């Protein structure tokens, strides 16, 4: 059970400044390495992204819940897709002047089928 | 090839042993499919109250930044060092298994950041901190449902796989085998009754004549 | 009727199908266990220890008149509402419940 | 009234046992664990027993009484104990001591209280009453 | 003990019991999966293999010492607590193992 | 050693077959992926000698030993090759034409090369070494 | 014609009762929510008798005649409603009477028409007609 309680954040600059001064990452004060990624929209490779996401999942075990934006995950689904595990929890929320869809939604296709 | 002299017994008890194993894990797997269809419900509309409530707290704090004419989020980055909103873990039965669900803790051992004061615009990320704290709150609160949903959604697949398993596949081996040593065994007690009766009758001949 | 009772064919059909389901509920309890478990179930297994603990089971010097008997089932079978009781006409379920 | 509670401990065990061959264990009831554990004990003390039991020449039925009574006390205390609430996991850790005790039962030979009635089993009730104490609050 | 040891009979009684839950563990593992495994069987299902490759595996050409024989019982006994043996008095397995 | 190989790749097939059948194939490994597969190949490529040709039903001992020995360095360094970092999926779909290649091998006569060990045989030597190289990394 | 087509619903409902289970109702159409309802209506009408009435003791050719008459006719307009917008849930709020009429033709006479030719049938036709045409517009 209790071994993680830090929320990680894959998000737009905004969102992510945001949820830190709110208090839900970090920068460690013994890794000196983000516990959260910023992201510039369009600005950024689609590789840099997928070397974080290994980075909270797994290279990181402190990470409780993984938050990610749509329009973000879906340029690195096939990444997404293929974790399925519940440590860390992967959820989906809309990114910022972005809204719900159900197919940028990792979980939420893998519920339908097979139900 | 099996035991031929009165397996009979252990196969019954192992025909019983299936049997049992599909009523019960049935039931187990209804009810698990009965809770997972009120998650998927949940879930759905979840997502989409979180989106709305991170969109407008994202909204007034970009105002913000750029009205202030310095990147507020370079500051921001340099202060955070700790997390005033965590989780703590806990293990709860829904059904048999174990699922994942957490509650929220917000640390008041942990003191505002100081990244206000800046003149006109510290006023601006001061009010922008207050709706966030509270915005920020409701995305974990909501969160603790998926990471259950998660799970339940890969232990409903594991129980429906023995359902299926154990009806096709493990019975008729049952039945069959039962089926096949029940055939020659009765045949061993019946030709012997006529084995008797065929060496009784050249006797009754011999013994009658005298 | 004068050796039996007119409600005797209606309650035979209430206790035999609730006891059947107190069986396969016990089963359930064992895995979901009792924290976790269902409120239909939870009356079943109830049911099966009362029945099994009250009704079955009588000494050995205890003489069971059949008018002695139909009472002690109304007792068991209360437990459950009348919306769960209904292999029973609701004249008989309006009088004993 | 001994007698009614070996039977129901035993009798309980094998159709739980059914249930974990088949579904496993991710859950086991606080009461059925309970039972589980206490049938061990009286398979280790009493079925298993010819040449593994120190004294066997010859046991009275007061010595036999006097161990399986120290057996249903455990259990009935135990089930309470869960249901007024208090961990499983508590529970076990607390009994400790007297557990060991009755587990070692089996080596034991009359020597103590009469010629057929065991001191050390009758000592044994008392300190079990106050595990209960420790363990439910 | 005079030409085998008093352990001879005890070190024979442990390695039966741990064999045949091996077993038992090994026909479950197939059917339902690794879902009805816990931490007894586990370890169980690697003493089947270990003591049938080892133990009773020989060339035709070879013989055996009967307390070599004993070595050997105690080697693949030695994975697992001492609190989980019981067909073995305390007393005699503090001496040889 | 292709005898005691041989015994051994049919063996392990069997048990992990019956776990597929009833769990998933999803609690097993990629290497004991591969141990199916590798003797399925063996199974319609040996044990069919029916045939409509009469080298598909003559198979001389030199032809049945390079056959044998082409299928195990396939296992041998299918496994390892998961092993240091790669695919059931991925291996399988390297080989892809290499794998045709010695399920035809068969229907081809034995009267070629030095007797009836051909030349076809041992040139697919160095394309499984090649393939293993690719695979790996 | 009549009776082909008779097997048929009933053994197509058994499969979709099925999915009801697995999945639940998300993921059934309308049509095939309609083989359901007209599948229930072969096995209450036909199926099920206890001697409720003088007509049920005793039914001629002709009565079996227009009740699968009856049955078969919803069933295609029904269906075709559907395809051609409409829902299984409008369906049923207007077809009302109708429709409770055929379920219970089993009590009533079915010397309504005639003599033996039932006229809670024949009338039903027509009306099953009009209903269609409320249902598609």
């Amino acid at each position: 059970a209790e071994k993680r309680t830090l929320i990680a954040v894959i998000a737009d600059e905004d969102t992510t400044t945001g949820l830190l001064l709110a208090g839900i990452g970090q920068i460690t004060p013994e890794t000196q390495e983000k516990n959260f990624f910023v992201y510039q929209e369009g600005k950024t490779t689609k590789e840099e992204i997928t070397d974080k996401f290994n980075h909270f999942t797994e290279e990181r075990d402190d990470i409780a819940i993984l938050l990610i934006n749509q329009h973000i995950a879906e340029n690195i689904r096939a990444r997404v897709d293929s974790f399925t595990n519940a440590f860390p929890a992967i959820l989906e929320i809309p990114s910022k002047d972005h809204p719900y869809d159900p197919e940028k939604d990792s979980v939420l296709k893998r519920v339908r089928k097979l139900f | 090839v099996f035991p031929t002299r009165m397996t009979l017994g252990l196969m019954k008890t192992k025909l019983k042993g299936a049997n049992q194993g599909y009523s019960l894990l049935k039931r187990k797997s209804e009810a698990l499919t009965k809770r997972f269809r009120d998650i998927t419900k949940r879930i759905d509309d979840a997502k989409q109250k979180m989106g709305r409530v991170m969109q407008t707290a994202a909204f007034s704090l970009a105002e913000v930044s750029y009205a202030t004419g310095e990147n507020i989020g370079y500051q921001v980055q340099e202060s955070v060092s700790t997390a005033r909103f965590k989780v703590r873990a806990r293990q709860e039965n829904v059904s048999g298994v174990y699922l994942s669900q957490f509650e929220s803790y917000i640390d008041p051992e942990i003191n505002d950041f100081r990244l206000t004061g800046l003149g006109r615009g510290g006023q601006q990320v001061q009010r922008a901190k207050e709706i966030y704290s509270r915005a920020v709150e409701t995305l974990v609160e909501l969160a603790s449902l998926q990471t259950a949903f998660i799970i339940l959604d890969e232990v409903i697949k594991v129980t429906n796989r023995r359902v299926n398993a154990i009806e096709h596949v493990i019975i008729p081996r049952t039945e069959n085998t039962i089926a096949y040593i029940n055939s020659e065994l009765d045949e061993l007690d019946r030709e012997e009754f006529y084995r008797l009766k065929k060496v009784q009758e050249k006797k009754q001949n011999e013994t009658a004549k005298l | 009727e004068g050796m039996t009772r007119k409600d005797h064919g209606d309650v035979s059909n209430q206790l035999y199908a609730k006891y059947a389901i107190g069986k396969d509920a016990a089963a359930m309890k064992a895995v979901v266990g009792e924290e976790a478990l269902s409120i239909e179930d939870k009356l079943s297994l109830e049911f099966l220890e009362k029945f099994e603990k009250t009704f079955i089971t009588q000494g050995a010097y205890e003489d069971r008149t059949v008018f002695e008997s139909l009472d002690q089932a109304w007792s068991l079978l209360r437990i459950y509402p009348k919306e769960m009781l209904n292999r029973i006409s609701p004249k008989i379920l309006d009088e004993f419940y | 009234v001994l007698r009614d509670r070996m039977k129901e401990i035993l009798s309980n065990a094998e159709e739980l046992e059914q249930v974990v061959q088949l579904v496993g264990k991710s859950a086991l009831s606080d009461s059925d664990k309970i039972t589980l554990d206490v049938a061990t004990l009286i398979k280790e003390d009493f079925l298993q027993q010819n040449g593994y039991s120190t004294y066997d020449a010859f046991c009275p039925i007061w010595k036999t009484f006097d161990m399986m009574r120290a057996f249903i006390s455990y259990h009935d205390e135990a089930q309470k104990a869960v249901a007024n609430g208090a961990n499983w996991s508590k529970l076990a850790d607390s009994t400790g001591d007297v557990k060991h005790a009755v587990s070692s039962s089996k080596f034991f030979e009359p020597s103590r209280g009469e010629k057929e009635v065991h001191g050390e089993f009758e000592k044994l009730l008392s300190t079990m009453q106050e595990r209960f104490a420790e363990s439910t609050d």
